[PDB]
């Protein structure tokens, strides 16, 4: 699993702007998603990621794992992730 | 480490 090759990033402080060079559409992610998209950049596995988010904020880790097997699952009909 | 969470959220705003 991995960004696609395709999408370019933005970062304005907290937030960031992704652009799929294919499909020209462009997306916006609040701060705990970009927060996530960082770690993916980094090559984390969500394992890691789950780790990461849940040493950062006050949530149980339950929550997290079904947040963010939601989002990436987002981020690939967007076609921004690929090999999920 | 104790900042207050919100699920994730991913927004399409356009395209070309
Ligand atoms: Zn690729
Ligand atoms: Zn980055």
């Amino acid at each position: 699993m991995k960004i696609s090759d395709a999408v370019v990033s933005a970062h304005i402080d907290d937030e960031v702007v992704l652009l799929h060079l294919q499909t020209g559409t462009y997306f916006g992610l609040d701060a705990v998603g970009s927060r996530i998209w960082s770690l993916l950049e980094e090559g984390k596995r969500p394992e890691e990621i789950v780790d990461a988010i849940c040493a950062e904020y006050s949530v149980d880790r339950p929550t997290v794992e079904r947040d963010l097997r939601d989002f990436l699952r987002a981020l690939a009909n967007k076609e921004l992730l690929e090999g999920y | 480490m104790t900042k207050t969470y919100t699920a994730p959220t991913l927004v399409e705003y356009g395209g070309l």
